[PDB]
C-alpha cells in the first residue's frame, strides 16, 4: 500500500556528520507530517522529533537539543535527518514513523548507523581443542575465536557449511575500538580426533578468506 | 513530562494460554468530551519494523487477528491474549500521544519451557594464542534456562572482576533454549604466573554450584 | 498440482507395528479416491489396496489379506496405512497412490520400511592390494572391503573423495543380517606403487568414520 | 485373478532407433458401454516414482512429449516410441484398470550399446582377514556387456558353491558398461587346509573362458 525508503548503512568518523534520509511513496507529502524514533539498546525506544513539511512546524526533545535537526524537501517528496556533533552514544537504529490518524502509523525498515574511530582489518582466527586427554561425555564440543575484525558483520560456518546443526553464533561486543565473537558446535566422540573440521570465517569487507583445520 | 512503568519485565509462557501485560501512567491520559484515552500498543518482530495492535486501547486495528484485544481506562491499561501462537514472540511496547514529549515503555518479552542445563563447556587456552602477545580463557553457557545466570572466575582461588566479557544470545528455535558465552582476557607474563583456572557458574535448579577446574602445568 | 508429503525412513523389528502417513494438499481429500502400491525387489510392483474416504470403503488384494489396515483423517487429511505380524518379505518401497483424473495419477516420492532384527555396528575397513610384483597391464586395480555394518547405506569416498575417476561402488548384500559392499578403482603403473591412497568411509548412523591406508 | 505379460524382458537400443513394447492380457480388457481399452502405462526413472504416460491406450497425457504413442484394442497392445532420448533410461509398467486386484507388470528396462571387453582382477585375502578369524577371495568383473555373465568358483580342483556372492550395480554412464563384483567367504581352518583360489567366469564373445590362479605359499 505504501513504500517507505531509507538510506543503508553509513560508516562515519567521530566529529563528522550524518545525513538519515526517509522517502514517501503512494500519498501527498504535503499533508501528513513525519516522525522519528531511536532504537537503543536493542530494545529501548527513544523519541527524536517530528516536523511538518508545509507549515513548518519542528519540535525536539530535551535530549536531542542542538543536535537533530529535521529538514523536508517538498519537491521529491522526502525527508532529511542530519546530527551534528556524534559521540559513543549516538549509534542506534533509527526509524521515520508517519502519522495518519491516531489509530494506525507507518513504520520503515531502518538505518544502522554506528560511530568509531577504527580501521579494517583482517580477522585473526585461532583454534581452541579441549586439553583433556578424556571426558565422561559421549560429546565433544569444538570452538574457534574470531577477534581483531572490522566492520560488522562475519559470517561463520563449519565444514563449507555440511554440518548446520549445533551451532551457537554469539553477539559480538565491543573492545578496543574492535568486535569480537565466538562460535561453538557440537560433535560426536567417535569422529574427533580421528579427523579434522575446520573454521570458515568471510570477511566480504576486506575479501579475506582463510581455514584453522583442528 | 509523563513517565510509565511496565511491569513484569519476561514471564515464560506455554502454547495456547492467556497472556497479560499491563501499562501505568503517571498522570490521567483521558480527555473529557470524547471519552477516550491516548495510548497505542506495539508489536516489534526482530529483524522487522514495529506494529500497532490496539488503538485507543478498546479496539483492534484492521488485519489484525481477534486475539489481540486489550481493556481499561485512564491510569491502568490491560492488553490480554486469548490465545498465544507460535510467531506470537516480539517485544511489546506502549505509547502515550498525550502530551510532548512522547514517551515509551520499557519493553516486555514472552519465553518458553524449561528445564536446560550444561555441564563442562571449559575450553583450555590454545598454543597459538601466546604468539600474539596475549592470553585467552573461555567459558561457554549452552543449552541452559533461564537466561538469569551468574558467571563468576577464580583464578587460584582469587577472584578477578576485569577483564571479563559475558554475552547474551536470542532464544533457540529447536530446544527453546539459550547460548551465553564468556570470554577472560590478559597478557602474556600474567598467564605464565598462574596455574590453576577455576570457572565459577551457578544455576537455579542445582542447590550446589558446579565447581569445575583445570591446571596449566 | 498436489504435493504428497509421506513419511521419512522406519527402522523397525518383525513382529512389530509400523504407521506410514500419506498427506494430500490443493484438492479435496474427500472426492478422489487413495491407493498404496509396494514395490518388490525393487524391479516390480504390488498392489496393496485401496480405500474411498468418502463412504470409507476398504479393500485389499489377496496377498495383503489380514495384514495391513487402512484408516483415513478428515481433520488433517491424511491417509494412514499400518502393519501387523511383520515378516522379513515385507521389506521394500512402499508408495502412496492418489488416483484423481483418468488422464494421469499423482504419485508421491516413496517410503523405505526395512525390517530386520540387527544392532547398530560400526563398519570394518579390509584393505586390499594385489600380490603380483609386475604385470603386462599398464592398469593396476585396487579395492577397499567393508563389512559389518548396519544400517545402510555408507558413503565410500577414495583419497577424501580427491580420486573421482574410475570409482566402481558395489550395492551392498545381506549375509546373517549384516550388510556387505565392495568397490574397486583403477590405478595408472605409474602411481603405483610409488604413491599411497586411502580407503574413507563415513556411517551416517553411528556417526563411526574408519581410514585405512592402502 | 487376470494375469498379464510383457516380452521381451530387456531392450538395448541407442540413440535415434525406435522401440516397440507389448503388454498380452490373460483376457480381453475391452469394454462394451465407454467402448474403450482400459490399460496404464508406467514409466519409473531410477531413484525417483513412476509416472503414468498413456491412459486408456488410446491417447497420450498432456505434456507427455509427442514420441509417446500409445495404441492397440482388445488383448494385444502395443506402446511405439518414435524416437528414443537421452532421458528415455527408465523402466515401463503395465496396468490394468478392468478389474481387482489391480494386476502390474514384470517391467522392462532399456540398455545401451555396445562392445565392452571384461577383465579379471585377483586380489589376496588381506592380514586383517585373517586376524578376525576368516578370509575371502574376491575376483572383480568390470566393463563388461551385456548384463548376462556367468562365473564359476573351483577350490583345488572342486567346485564349491558355499560362500558365493555377487554384486550387480547399474550401468555406468560414462563408459556405458556394467561391473560385477564377486565375494567367497571362508573361514580361516579352510584357508590354511587349501592352497589354489580359482575364479572362472564366461563370456559370450569370448571363445574361451579367462581364468585367474593365486598361490598361499
Amino acid at each position: 500500500e505504501v513504500q517507505l525508503q531509507q538510506s543503508g548503512p553509513e560508516l562515519v568518523k567521530p566529529g563528522a556528520s550524518v545525513k538519515i534520509s526517509c522517502k514517501t511513496s503512494g500519498y501527498t507529502f504535503t499533508e501528513y507530517t513525519m516522525y522519528w524514533v531511536k532504537q537503543s539498546h536493542g530494545q529501548s525506544l527513544e523519541w527524536i522529533g517530528g516536523i511538518n513539511p508545509n507549515i513548518d512546524d519542528t519540535t525536539y526533545n530535551q535530549n536531542f537539543k542542538d543536535k537533530a535537526t529535521l529538514t523536508v524537501d517538498k519537491s521529491s517528496s522526502t525527508a532529511y535527518m542530519e546530527f551534528r556533533s556524534l559521540t559513543f552514544d549516538d549509534s542506534a537504529v533509527y526509524y521515520c514513523a508517519r502519522d495518519d490518524k491516531a489509530s494506525f502509523a507507518f513504520w520503515g525498515q531502518g538505518t544502522l548507523v554506528t560511530v568509531s574511530a577504527a580501521k579494517t582489518t583482517p580477522p585473526s582466527v585461532y583454534p581452541l581443542a579441549p586439553g583433556s586427554a578424556a571426558q565422561t561425555n559421549s560429546m565433544v564440543t569444538l570452538g574457534c575465536l574470531v577477534k581483531g575484525y572490522f566492520p560488522e558483520p562475519v559470517t561463520v560456518t563449519w565444514n563449507s557449511g555440511s554440518l548446520s546443526s549445533g551451532v551457537h553464533t554469539f553477539p559480538a561486543v565491543l573492545q578496543s575500538d574492535l568486535y569480537t565473537l565466538s562460535s561453538s558446535v557440537t560433535v560426536p566422540s567417535s569422529t574427533w580426533p580421528s579427523e579434522t573440521v575446520t573454521c570458515n570465517v568471510a570477511h566480504p569487507a576486506s575479501s579475506t578468506k582463510v581455514d584453522k583445520k583442528i | 513530562d509523563i513517565v510509565m512503568s511496565q511491569s513484569p519485565s519476561s514471564l515464560a509462557v506455554s502454547d495456547g494460554e492467556r497472556v497479560t501485560l499491563t501499562c501505568k501512567s503517571s498522570q490521567s491520559l483521558l480527555y473529557s468530551t470524547n471519552q477516550k484515552n491516548y495510548l497505542a500498543w506495539y508489536q516489534q518482530k526482530p529483524g522487522q519494523s514495529p506494529k500497532l495492535l490496539i488503538y485507543w486501547a478498546s479496539s483492534r486495528e484492521s488485519g489484525v487477528p481477534d486475539r489481540f484485544t486489550g481493556s481499561g481506562s485512564g491510569t491502568d491499561f490491560t492488553l490480554t491474549i486469548s490465545s498465544v501462537k507460535a510467531e506470537d514472540l516480539a517485544v511489546y511496547y506502549c505509547q502515550q500521544y498525550y502530551s510532548y514529549p512522547l514517551t515509551f515503555g520499557a519493553g516486555t518479552k514472552l519465553e518458553l519451557r524449561a528445564d536446560a542445563a550444561p555441564t563442562v563447556s571449559i575450553f583450555p587456552p590454545s598454543s597459538e594464542q601466546l604468539t600474539s602477545g596475549g592470553a585467552s580463557v573461555v567459558c561457554f553457557l549452552n543449552n541452559f534456562y533461564p537466561k538469569d545466570i551468574n558467571v563468576k572466575w577464580k583464578i587460584d582461588g582469587s577472584e578477578r572482576q576485569n577483564g571479563v566479557l559475558n554475552s547474551w544470545t536470542d532464544q533457540d528455535s529447536k530446544d527453546s533454549t539459550y547460548s551465553m558465552s564468556s570470554t577472560l582476557t590478559l597478557t602474556k607474563d600474567e598467564y605464565e604466573r598462574h596455574n590453576s583456572y577455576t570457572c565459577e557458574a551457578t544455576h537455579k535448579t542445582s542447590t550446589s554450584p558446579i565447581v569445575k577446574s583445570f591446571n596449566r602445568n
